RNA sequence: CGGGCACUCUAACGGGACUGCCCGCGAAAGCGGGAGGAAGGAGGGGACGACGUCUGGUCAGCAUGGCCCUUACGGCCUGGGCGACACACGUGCUACAAUGCCCACUACAAAGCGAUGCCACCCGGCAACGGGGAGCUAAUCGCAAAAAGGUGGGCCCAGUUCGGAUUGGGGUCUGCAACCCGACCCCAUGAAGCCGGAAUCGCUAGUAAUCGCGGAUCAGCCAUGCCGCGGUGAAUACGU
C-alpha cells in the first residue's frame, strides 16, 4: 500500500499528503506519516542579455518535491474513498505495492 | 535597461503561475509546446473580447483552460454558440479533453494587461500619447488602485528621434516583494514603427 | 659506449640509465630487467660483466636503437614528403602536422619568433 | 550511564557518546589514533575534557560523517563539550570562556557568476 | 609593438603606416609607449579615431572626429599629445613648499 | 583512425568506377568528391581527380600511397608564404 | 537563411548525426535546452511570465 | 582601512607547546593551505635543533625571534620634491610579523635540501645572532640610524 | 605533472584511465 | 535480520536578535564596553539595480518602419572554409622543482546526473576498449575513484625519475564519413623553460592560495572555458 506524491508546488503537495493521510486514517486503520523525500533541483543559468555581456546571468530552478505515505492496515473501505478525492492540479500520484 | 520583471520576481510570493501542472522529464517540453499553442490561438481570437490571463490546468490526457476576460459575452456567444465553436477547434489541436471555461474580470481598469492594450489601441489611432497616458493613470486611480505608472517608448507621435514618455501617480514600490503589482505589456503597431507600452497597477500590499 | 652504442650514466640505477638510450623509455627499461633478472635498483657502476653482456645481447637484438631508429623515422618522413601527402607538406615547410593551431603558438615547429 | 553530544563543522557531523572508563576513544569503528594518524589537528578534539580534568575519566564511542578530516575533528570538539554540559550543568563556566560550547558558522561561500571563485575576480586589461 | 584596428572599414598598409608615422609625435617626450592600440571607424558624420595607450605614468585615452579621415587622426594626436604632456609634468607643479 | 572492427571505408560509388575500369581495361580519368575514401590496392595505377572545394586535382596512385586518404594529395589551401 | 532552416531541422535527415536541436518557439539554433526545447532567451522570457510550470528564480 | 582600526586576529595556540607565536610561525611556513605539512617541518626542525644542540627548542625559537625583531624601520615619504627615508619605530604587532617573515625567507635561501634542515639551521644562527635574517635587521636598523636627521618628519 | 599523460596525476587531470591509472 | 524514530538525516511549519537588558557619554538620534545567547549591533552569502547617462550593445534570437534583391541578395545539395601563419594583443592551462616528482597501500566530501540512459559484477587485453550480464521509472541501483591528505619505499640538486611540447609507429570509440579537422590508449621521441623588461591583475575570513567532483550544450569532442559543489586553510590593514 505505497502511495508516492510528486509535484512542483510544495504548498499544494503537502495539502495532498495531508488529505490522503487523513483519509486512510479514518476508515481503517494504520497510516505511516507523510515522509518528505529529498527534492531534485533542475537549475538553469542563462545570460540576461541577448548579445555578449557574459558576466551577467540569472538563475532559474525547477523544484520537484517528493512525498511518500503508507497505509499499513488496508481494508477495502479506504480503497473506494481514495478513488474519489479532490487532489490539486499540480500534483502527480503513484500507488504501488 | 536594468530593471527586473515585476511578475517573474514575484512568482511564488505574490503571483501564481499561468501554467500549473506537473510533468516528467520525457513530457515537459511536449506539454509546454501545446500550452503555448493554446495561448497562441486564444490571444489571437480572444483579443477583441479583452483577454487578460490564460490559466491552463493538466492532469492526465485532459486539460482545463480558464480565460479571464472583461467582456465574457464576446467569448461565450449567443447561448454558447462561440463557446462550443471554441472547444471544437480547441480539441482539434489539443487532441484530448480540452475543457474551456470563462472567468469574469471584476474591474477591467484594474487589470494591467488590459490597461496596456487600451493605451496601445489609442496610440494606434493617432491619439496624443502624453494626453492618453495621463488619462490611463487617471482611470486606474479612479478605479481604486493604490498606484499606477504607464511607460511608452519609441517614435511617439511620429517623431524621428525616439523618446520614452511616461506618467505615474500614487505608490509603485517595485522593490517590495509583499506588494501586489499587476504588470502587462502591449504592442502598438503603427505605419512608422512599433511602440512599447508598459502598465503597472499596485493593487495593495499583502 | 658499452650499451648499446652509447655510454649509460654510471652511479645511477640501471632502469634509469637505460632510458638514456635513444629508443628506450621507462617501459622498455622495466622490460629488459625482468627478461634478464637484473635488479633495477642496482647501480650501473655495480653491474656484473656477466649481467652486462646478457642485458646487451637482449636489448641490441629486440628493438631498433640509435642510428638505425633515426634512419627509419627520417625515411618515414622521407616517403611522406615524396608522395606529397598533407603530412609531407607540413614537414617540407616545417609547420605542425597534427591539426594544431598556427595563428598563435606553434613555436616548437617554427622556432623562436622572427620580427618584421 | 550514557551521555550524548552533537557537533557540526561545515559538512562534518559527529555523534559522540561519553561513557565512564579509562580513556579509550573510538571513531567510526576504529580507535582515535587509527582514524587520525599523522594528523596534527587531532589532539585538539580532546580539549573540552582537558579544561575540566576529564581526560581519562570517560570513554568515547563516536561516529562522524561529512566534510573532511579536520572538520570532523572540530565537530567532535563541540559534541563532547555538549555531552560534558549535560554531564554537569555547572560545566558552563570553564567551557564557555574557552569558546568550546559555541559553533562557528564559517562555511564555504557560494561561487558566484562572473567570478572565478567566491570572490576571485577575472583578470582584466584596462588599456 | 603598435596595433591598429579598422572597424567596419578597409584600409591599406599605406594608411596603416601613416598612423604609425603620426604616432611618432608622441615619441618626442622620450617615454615608453606601451602597446598603443588605434581604432578607426566611420560614423554618419565623419570618421572616428580612438586610441588607448599606457605610459609608465598613467594611461592615455582620446577621441578624434572629423569629415576627413587623416584630419581626425590629427585631432587624436593633438588630444593625445596634451594628455601625455600633462602626465609628464603634473608632478613638477608641487615642488614647493 | 577508423576501427579495425569496421571495414576499410570506400564510398562504394567510387569503388564501382574502380572495378569497372579494372575489367575492360585501365584507365580513364575519374572525377570524384570522395576525399573521405581510403586508397585501395586496386586503385594503384589509375589517375583520380580529387575535388578540393574548387579544383579537381589529378593524382596518380602509386605503390607507397595505399594506406592514406584521397584528400591528402589534393590540398585545400593556397599558401605561398608571407612577405 | 532562416525559415528554410527552421524547416530543414524539422524534417528527418538522411543520417542521424545531422539532427540538431533548435528553438521550437523562435528558431534559435544555439543555447537550446533539451528539457524545454527552447533557447536561453525564451527560457528567460516565458519564465518571467510564469508560463513555465514549477520554474522560478533561484537564490541561495 | 578608511573607517576603523583593523582588529588583530587571535590565533588558537598550537597543540604541542600551546604558544600563539608558534602558530604564527607555522602559517608563514604554510603553503597552499597545507598546514599538516608545515606543522611537520617545524616540529621536525624542533627535533633537528634538539640533536645538534642539547637544549629546549622553545627557547631557541623565541630567542631567535627577539634577535630579528627590528626596533626602527624606514618608511618613505616624499616631501617637496625628493623622496626621503623617514625613521619610524616599529609596533609590537609588526615586529613579530617582520621577524617571522624574514626568518622563513632567510631559511628558504639556505643551501641544505630538506626544509626541516633549513628551518632548524636558521633558528640556530638567529638565536646566536647570525644568518641572513639577522643581517636584514641590522641592515634595516642601520638605514634608520643614518636617516636620524629626518626624524622630525615623522607622522 | 598534471599534463603528463604517462602519470597518475596526469590522467586524473584529463579524466581517463589506463595502464598508469587503472580502475 | 528481529526491533526502534532515540540520534544523524531528509522537508514543510514555527521559535530565535529587537541596541531587548546593564555601565558610560548623549539634547535626541546614536557611539564605546559588558552580560546573556548558537548567533550582537545589517549575524555571513544571495535575490533585488532610483531619475538618468554613455546618439552604449543588440535589425544575427525575436518583433518592427523603411530601402533594396525576385529563374535570385530566394531555395536544395556535394566538397571546401569558419581549424590559414612572416607577425602583433588579451584571457587561460601546464611548468620551470625537494614545503618537490614517481610507485604501492589506506582513509574524509558536497552538489548534481541517469530508460536506443547510468552501468554493478565477470571475462579478453599492458591499455583505451570489447564481449557477457544483475540492478535502477531511481534517499533503493548506478556514475563513484573523491584529490590534496595519511603510511611505506624510491629519487639526491642535475635541464634531472623536473617539464610533457613536438614528431615516428601501433590500436580503441563515436559517427554515413575522423585527409583537411575529433577525443582517448600504448611504444618510442623527451623541446622551450633555472621564476621572467618596461608595465600590470586579484583578494580583508572559511576570503586568497591550493585540491578534487558534478552539470548545461552534447553522436562524439578539440572544455585548459563557463555555471555550480565541497576538502585543506593563511597573511595583513599604522593610516588617507
Ligand atoms: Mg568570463
Ligand atoms: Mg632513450
Ligand atoms: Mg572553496
Ligand atoms: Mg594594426
Ligand atoms: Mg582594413
Ligand atoms: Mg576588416
Ligand atoms: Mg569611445
Ligand atoms: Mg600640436
Ligand atoms: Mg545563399
Ligand atoms: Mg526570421
Ligand atoms: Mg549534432
Ligand atoms: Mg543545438
Ligand atoms: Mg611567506
Ligand atoms: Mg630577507
Ligand atoms: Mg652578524
Ligand atoms: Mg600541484
Ligand atoms: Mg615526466
Ligand atoms: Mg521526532
Ligand atoms: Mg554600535
Ligand atoms: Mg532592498
Ligand atoms: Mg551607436
Ligand atoms: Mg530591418
Ligand atoms: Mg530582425
Ligand atoms: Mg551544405
Ligand atoms: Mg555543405
Ligand atoms: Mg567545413
Ligand atoms: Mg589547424
Ligand atoms: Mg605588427
Ligand atoms: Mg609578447
Ligand atoms: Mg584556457
Ligand atoms: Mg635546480
Ligand atoms: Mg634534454
Ligand atoms: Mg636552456
Ligand atoms: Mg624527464
Ligand atoms: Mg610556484
Ligand atoms: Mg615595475
Ligand atoms: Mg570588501
Ligand atoms: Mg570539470
Ligand atoms: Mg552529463
Ligand atoms: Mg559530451
Ligand atoms: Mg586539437
Ligand atoms: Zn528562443
Amino acid at each position: 500500500i505505497r502511495i508516492k506524491l510528486r509535484g512542483f508546488d510544495h504548498k499544494t503537495l503537502d495539502a495532498s499528503a495531508q488529505k490522503i493521510v487523513e483519509a486512510a486514517r479514518r476508515s481503517g486503520a494504520q497510516v505511516s506519516g507523510p515522509i518528505p523525500l529529498p527534492t531534485r533541483v533542475r537549475r538553469f543559468t542563462v545570460i540576461r542579455g541577448p548579445f555578449k555581456h557574459k558576466d551577467s546571468r540569472e538563475h532559474f530552478e525547477l523544484r520537484t518535491h517528493n512525498r511518500l505515505v503508507d497505509i499499513i492496515n488496508p481494508n477495502r473501505k479506504t480503497i473506494e474513498q481514495l478513488m474519489t478525492l479532490d487532489l490539486p492540479t499540480g500534483v502527480e500520484i503513484e500507488i504501488k505495492t | 535597461g536594468n530593471k527586473i520583471h515585476p511578475i517573474g520576481f514575484r512568482l511564488g510570493i505574490t503571483r501564481d503561475w499561468e501554467s500549473r501542472w506537473y510533468a516528467g522529464k520525457k513530457q515537459y517540453r511536449h506539454l509546454l509546446l501545446e500550452d503555448q499553442r493554446i495561448r497562441g490561438l486564444l490571444e489571437k481570437e480572444l483579443y477583441s473580447a479583452g483577454l487578460a490571463r490564460v490559466d491552463i490546468e493538466r492532469a492526465a490526457d485532459n486539460v482545463a483552460v480558464t480565460v479571464h476576460v472583461a467582456k465574457p459575452g464576446v467569448v461565450i456567444g449567443r447561448g454558447g454558440e462561440r463557446i462550443r465553436v471554441l472547444r471544437e477547434e480547441l480539441a482539434k489541436l489539443t487532441g484530448k479533453n480540452v475543457a474551456l471555461n470563462v472567468q469574469e474580470v471584476q474591474n477591467p481598469n484594474l487589470s494591467a494587461p488590459l490597461v496596456a492594450q487600451r493605451v496601445a489601441e489609442q496610440i494606434e489611432r493617432r491619439f496624443a500619447v502624453r494626453r492618453a497616458i495621463k488619462q490611463a493613470v487617471q482611470r486606474v486611480m479612479e478605479s481604486g488602485a493604490k498606484g499606477a505608472k504607464v511607460i511608452v517608448s519609441g517614435r511617439i507621435g511620429g517623431a524621428e528621434q525616439a523618446r520614452t514618455e511616461w506618467a505615474a501617480q500614487g505608490r509603485v514600490p517595485l522593490h517590495t516583494l509583499r506588494a501586489n503589482i499587476d504588470y502587462g505589456f502591449a504592442l502598438a503597431r503603427t505605419t512608422y514603427g512599433v511602440l512599447g507600452v508598459k502598465a503597472y497597477i499596485f493593487l495593495g500590499e499583502v | 659506449a658499452r650499451i648499446a652504442g652509447v655510454e649509460i650514466p654510471r652511479n645511477k640505477r640501471v632502469d634509469v640509465a637505460l632510458t638514456y638510450i635513444y629508443g628506450i623509455g621507462k617501459a622498455r627499461a622495466k622490460e629488459a630487467l625482468e627478461k634478464t633478472g637484473i635488479n633495477p635498483a642496482t647501480r650501473v657502476k655495480d653491474l656484473t660483466e656477466a649481467e652486462v653482456v646478457r642485458l646487451r645481447e637482449y636489448v641490441e637484438n629486440t628493438w631498433k636503437l640509435e642510428g638505425e631508429l633515426r634512419a627509419e623515422v627520417a625515411a618515414n618522413i622521407k616517403r611522406l614528403m615524396d608522395i606529397g601527402c598533407y603530412r609531407g607538406l607540413r614537414h617540407r615547410r616545417g609547420l605542425p602536422v597534427r591539426g594544431q593551431r598556427t595563428r598563435t603558438n606553434a613555436r616548437t615547429r617554427k622556432g623562436p619568433r622572427k620580427t618584421v | 550511564e550514557q551521555y550524548y553530544g552533537t557537533g557540526r563543522r561545515k559538512e562534518a557531523v559527529a555523534r559522540v557518546f561519553l561513557r565512564p572508563g579509562n580513556g579509550k576513544v573510538t571513531v567510526n569503528g576504529q580507535d582515535f589514533n587509527e582514524y587520525f594518524q599523522g594528523l596534527v589537528r587531532a589532539v585538539a578534539a580532546l580539549e573540552p575534557l582537558r579544561a575540566v580534568d576529564a581526560l581519562g575519566r570517560f570513554d568515547a564511542y563516536i561516529t562522524v560523517r561529512g566534510g573532511g578530516k579536520s572538520g570532523q575533528i572540530d565537530a567532535i570538539k563541540l559534541g563532547i563539550a555538549r555531552a560534558l554540559v549535560q554531564y554537569n550543568p555547572d560545566y558552563r563556566a570553564k567551557l564557555k570562556p574557552l569558546g568550546f560550547l559555541t559553533r562557528d558558522a564559517r562555511v564555504v561561500e557560494r561561487k558566484k557568476y562572473g567570478k572565478h571563485k567566491a570572490r576571485r575576480a577575472p583578470q582584466y586589461s584596462k588599456r | 609593438t603598435m596595433n591598429i584596428t579598422s572597424k567596419q572599414m578597409e584600409i591599406t598598409p599605406a594608411i596603416r603606416q601613416h598612423v604609425a608615422d603620426r604616432l611618432a609625435k608622441l615619441e618626442k617626450w622620450q617615454t615608453h609607449l606601451i602597446n598603443p592600440h588605434i581604432i578607426l571607424s566611420k560614423e554618419p558624420q565623419g570618421f572616428v579615431a580612438d586610441a588607448t595607450i599606457n605610459t609608465p605614468n598613467g594611461v592615455l585615452v582620446a577621441s578624434g572626429k572629423h569629415e576627413d579621415m587623416y584630419t581626425a587622426i590629427n585631432e587624436l594626436i593633438n588630444k593625445l599629445e596634451r594628455q601625455l604632456n600633462k602626465l609628464q609634468h603634473k608632478g613638477e607643479a608641487r615642488r614647493a613648499a | 583512425p577508423r576501427s579495425l572492427k569496421k571495414g576499410v571505408f570506400v564510398d562504394d560509388h567510387l569503388l564501382e568506377k574502380v572495378l569497372e575500369l579494372n575489367a575492360k581495361g585501365e584507365k580513364r580519368l575519374i572525377k570524384t568528391w570522395s576525399r573521405r575514401s581510403t586508397i585501395v590496392p586496386e586503385m594503384v595505377g589509375h589517375t583520380i581527380a580529387v575535388y578540393n572545394g574548387k579544383q579537381h586535382v589529378p593524382v596518380y596512385i602509386t605503390e607507397n600511397m595505399v594506406g592514406h586518404k584521397l584528400g591528402e594529395f589534393a590540398p585545400t589551401r593556397t599558401y605561398r608564404g608571407h612577405g | 537563411a532562416r525559415k528554410a532552416l527552421i524547416e530543414k531541422a524539422k524534417r528527418t535527415p538522411k543520417f542521424k548525426v545531422r539532427a540538431y536541436t533548435r528553438c521550437v518557439r523562435c528558431g534559435r539554433a544555439r543555447s537550446v535546452y533539451r528539457f524545454f526545447g527552447l533557447c536561453r532567451i525564451c527560457l528567460r522570457e516565458l519564465a518571467h511570465k510564469g508560463q513555465l510550470p514549477g520554474v522560478r528564480k533561484a537564490s541561495w | 582601512a578608511r573607517r576603523r582600526r583593523a582588529e588583530v586576529r587571535q590565533l588558537q595556540p598550537d597543540l604541542v607547546y600551546g604558544d600563539v607565536l608558534v602558530t604564527a610561525f607555522i602559517n608563514k611556513i604554510m603553503r597552499d593551505g597545507k598546514k599538516n605539512l608545515a606543522a611537520r617541518i617545524f616540529y621536525d626542525a624542533c627535533k633537528i635543533i634538539q640533536e645538534k644542540t642539547g637544549q629546549e627548542p622553545l627557547k631557541v625559537f623565541k630567542q631567535a625571534v627577539e634577535n630579528v625583531k627590528p626596533r626602527m624601520e624606514v618608511r618613505s615619504r616624499r616631501v617637496g620634491g625628493a623622496n626621503y627615508q623617514v625613521p619610524m619605530e616599529v609596533s609590537p604587532r609588526r615586529q613579530q610579523s617582520l621577524a617571522l617573515r624574514w626568518l622563513v625567507q632567510a631559511a628558504n635561501q639556505r643551501p641544505e635540501r630538506r626544509a626541516a634542515v633549513r628551518i632548524a639551521h636558521e633558528l640556530m644562527d638567529a638565536a646566536e645572532g647570525k644568518g641572513g635574517a639577522v643581517k636584514k635587521k641590522e641592515d634595516v636598523e642601520r638605514m634608520a640610524e643614518a636617516n636620524r636627521a629626518y626624524a622630525h618628519y615623522r607622522w | 605533472g598534471k599534463g603528463d599523460r604517462r602519470t597518475r596525476r596526469g590522467k586524473i587531470w584529463r579524466g581517463t584511465y589506463g595502464k598508469y591509472r587503472p580502475r
